[PDB]
């Protein structure tokens, strides 16, 4: 009765993530956000394999045109990264330095299905009746980078559901350059905390700072069926 | 049986078959996205939804709030996957029932287990993993981009994402006016070959042919036994 | 352990069929504008429902570690239902006779949407039993060239009633949600009186005759 | 001793309209908007000669690209075109009918230079001590269409302020189809009325109705030295 | 004279005088560009159309096809030219904004007037016959958020701005009248090219706290003697 | 003198003359536009703003709000007008001191009177009306667009919608990595011809590969007497 389903996890640090109880690991690699090729942003959802490329380059695609001519490293195109916990620095990283800022990842096999469900409170929603969880965390919907740079997570997908909260949680790659560095530009959206609210009052504007981030992010939790 | 469904495309005139252990539901033309409003969104070439059972340069219509709706009135684009047929010496837009040897076909494959695509990184065609079966292999195919309308991308563990043969210009782009060519601004990306030692080092500048695959990353489709 | 999501087109909560298992309900998101990007959720996915209503249920934080909400112009977009459409941006409560509502539900086996291009019904390949039937719904933008669209495999691709303008904008810092006149949808055509690869015959459509030039659809289950 | 600076004026009407004042005529023509090229939009302000273009064409312009190729019609482009007062028609207006739709413009040489006032209440502004009057009209600044339609008129240009108020100012010309047409994607920008506020009150939302229009819009005066 | 306008901003609360025998038609508040229906419609900072005489947060009204007319009743921005003022933690609303807000004003003048840059550390010199006004660092181009925003055409003097500042423009929310600073707000500066030789590769470098200055190009505004 | 100014661009690598009744004030390099955060912004090819007295393919650099200032650490664009010199056979982008060969030169020219420019939409070089002097004569160009970005455009009126020399490709993308090359993105729009008889007419779908005069207005700049 094996489907042969595949699940996505990403550590947020330097340690490769370790798949979950009797899970065929597949295999491992970097956490990939998306790729700005001709001022295009595509991403790939943190929640499918593909947001897991086993071989990290600062530009690891190549295009292809007109009078059959293909070109690598040839333009101005760039690609972001999922980042870990260690520093942030105060200049574009070089080479093997970006090694301790790059997400590692871990693509495994499931039985059954796997989905992600959001409380949009402080409080850790529970799974569906039937359903047993895999990890928790916190609601990350979309983000916006550099010129068109953008993408988001689908909620029930698990990129939606990251365990750690992170302000800045993806790094900007310099594609031909191999140059990766953090910018204002980029701005993380995550599901907002509705506990103090009714689900059709205004919203009222809130700076919120330091440590009282974590009390206005939605909780979320990854869950499998048994 | 479940009945995960997926899609495969011959990038020619002739219809493809579906691979072993699968069942036939319909066959199609192969469309790859639409470009409505200057806004390029885009189908994946793995599910059912890149399979239209007819052909047409304006599959679609807008509709206003004024309760009114226009065909082919205006300027907005289709994206359908081509085939290898050269274009004239003319270098003029195809139209015409001459658009059936530049139109790609499609079929829609219905089996048991859940599809996969797995991507190499190098000129090595990746194995299937444990309990999964080979269905076929190809180039992996990343996105397309159009000029200030985006691009339409493809999930690199969907099947849509390995294209049996590799083409400098998979993507043709078709017109409400009833034409379809080329133009300097499509362009397709590609996944590279990284070595492992290449991983932290910075890309080096080259531009191929089309022939010179050597660059273009490897991937392969599977489904799942028991 | 297969999940269908089904939304209602109107201000009742739609109900699982047959077998199905309700797991949670909700409101029906189409896409959010933030920081002048658009994110879409997949129409026939449960993220594209969610529990909780707001016309700015997100958070933006930057770099120095300090988060802001409904500090600037982010909209949010939601499907709308048949109700009169008024002059001014709804505001407050009476906003919920212009948000549908959704629910996710488990089904034994996959669920699929296929489409016919023409006038018909399209039928359920073998083996499948249709679970609803709809219109091809396929790509929407509000102003510009902001919007989004629908996997043509996904029922989200598959709407039950058709309607010129199946969303609303909210503007999120303001709390209001109303219409504009630069909402545009896009569904797939009627081929039934083409020529095959001719060039397409222009058409302007006005009122009850649009439904005869929309293709339909049907979303399927596999026994 | 003239130096040589250049007015245009637009009739925004079927007739063609004669220079104010000993103002020499250096031609006359057809109201130009923007070109949407590529789906990127090019303006020409209203102000500026360039605005009026003597042959019309629903496609005066023609795109080249590489390998020294160029193509009229060939692609999908469109073109902006002032309007006059004609009755808005219930589908696309084809070849000769286009042209009781496009306004009407006019070249013109002044001794001395010529700017615009706006007064952003009710009232028409006067001209700065020293300079006269030449027309009188409604504060029109920006304008948005289909896709990325857009542009607009700097403030000191005439171009900045149309005699009438129009709630439809433009229409869109299909290029490679020769046809035009009104869409509900079309929206025109005013300069607002602000003598009900203070310059640092928050605006208040208001929806205008038939008739009401025209009194919410700012007025203007354009005028040059004697 | 002949009637030619010279532009200037305050970059301060303060309202600026005219140079010499400059004879003053209007002051008024320092206008960028205005977001209206997702557009950016940009404003000449050298030319008069910059300079508006009354403030506000939302001074435009959208109008539509159908003879209707909305103010205040979606998401539209203004951008001004700010001052040297300290950003704040929270958007500022109602009166607080005047700190926030450069003034300008609009001169006569007898002869030219331009703008000329050096793309060095040093100040360049007028050429003969001609005198300078000002000096400053070389404005070229500012985005906001995405790649919404505008650039200054080199030969207006509005490239040439005589105060730096890295964020030296603010975005007001329209109908809701508040004024903010954002982290993706960006500015573009012509760059400092004393080091180099025609033809190098960029120096990339990351410059901090005061030495930024040092980095900028150096600008002057220059008016000739009849 | 008022001093009226304006730009002639040479398309070559080497520098151009001022026309006739004007002064040379300073020469450089042909600036077209710049790309920074997937934004083209276009410099008027007619004012002296598309004149940069030194060259470099990345002529500004980025500040954000934390004040701090990156110079070509991120992936930005310059525009600038190219020579007819032919791009290699391996098609790579040029670096180094061969760029030389690509870019335009340009003047800064002041004069006494104003400066427009006139286009015919026909096979025909306008002249100029009563009053005015002829300076040079060459080809509409109205604008050029790239991917993503946008495209940088010329006002009709400014002598730089008037090129002496037609090109399919004339503007080149330079970035920070200090290379230049064509893209096929890269296109360039031109005023057609258009007869009296062509003027409400369905257009006509036709592809040159040649003869390109047949079907580019001509335009002529003048200056005032
Ligand atoms: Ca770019
Ligand atoms: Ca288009
Ligand atoms: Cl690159
Ligand atoms: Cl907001
Ligand atoms: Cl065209
Ligand atoms: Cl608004």
């Amino acid at each position: 009765y094996l489907t042969g389903i595949l699940i996505t996890r990403h550590s947020q640090s330097e340690t490769v993530p370790a798949c979950s109880a009797g899970h065929t690991e597949l295999w491992t690699g970097y956490s990939l956000l998306y790729v700005d090729g001709n001022d295009y942003a595509h991403n790939q959802d943190l929640g499918s394999p593909g947001s897991c490329v086993p071989r990290f380059s600062t530009l690891p695609v190549l295009s292809c045109g007109q009078n059959n001519v293909c070109n690598y490293a040839s333009r101005n195109d760039k690609t972001f990264w999922l980042t870990t916990n260690a520093a942030i620095p105060m200049m574009p990283v070089e080479n093997i330095e970006i090694r301790q800022y790059i997400s590692r990842c871990v693509v495994c096999e499931a039985p059954a299905n796997v989905i992600a469900v959001h409380s949009q409170t402080i409080e850790v929603p529970d799974c569906p009746n039937g359903w047993e969880g895999l990890w928790i965390g916190y609601s990350f919907l979309m983000h916006t980078a550099v010129g068109n740079g953008g993408g988001g997570q689908a909620l029930q997908s698990p990129g939606s559901c990251l365990e750690d909260f992170r302000a800045t949680p993806f790094i900007e790659c310099n594609g031909a350059k191999g140059t990766c560095h953090f910018y204002e530009t980029m701005t993380s959206f995550w599901m907002y905390n509705l506990e103090s609210s009714q689900p059709f009052e205004r919203p009222q504007q809130q700076t919120i700072k330091a440590g009282e981030r974590q009390s206005h992010v939605s909780r979320c939790q990854v869950c499998m069926k048994n | 049986s479940r009945g995960f469904i997926f899609a495969r495309h011959s990038q020619s005139v002739h219809v493809p078959q579906c691979p072993a252990n699968t069942n036939l539901l319909w066959e199609g033309y192969s469309l790859s996205g639409n470009v409505a409003a200057s806004r390029a969104v885009g189908q994946d070439l793995g599910q059912s939804g890149s399979c239209m059972m007819r052909f047409t340069t304006m599959p679609y219509m807008l509709c206003d709030i004024t309760n009114v709706c226009h065909f082919a009135q205006n300027n907005d684009d289709s994206l359908w996957l081509s085939t290898a047929e050269p274009m004239p010496m003319t270098m003029t837009p195809i139209q015409g029932r001459d658009l059936m040897k530049y139109i790609s076909r499609c079929v829609v494959c219905e089996t048991t287990t859940r599809i996969i695509a797995l991507h190499s990184q190098s000129m090595s065609i990746p194995d299937c993993p444990g309990g999964w079966e080979e269905m076929w292999t190809g180039y992996s195919y990343f996105m397309s981009t159009l000029d200030n309308v985006g691009g339409v991308g493809q999930n690199l563990v969907s099947p849509g994402s390995c294209l049996e043969e590799f083409r400098a210009q998979p993507v043709i782009e078709c017109h409400g006016h009833g034409r379809c060519n080329y133009y300097d601004a499509l362009a397709s990306f590609w996944l590279t070959v990284i070595e492992e030692q290449d991983q932290f080092v910075q890309p080096r500048q080259q531009t191929l042919k089309a022939d010179f695959t050597s660059k273009i990353s490897r991937c392969t489709v599977c489904r799942r036994r028991g």
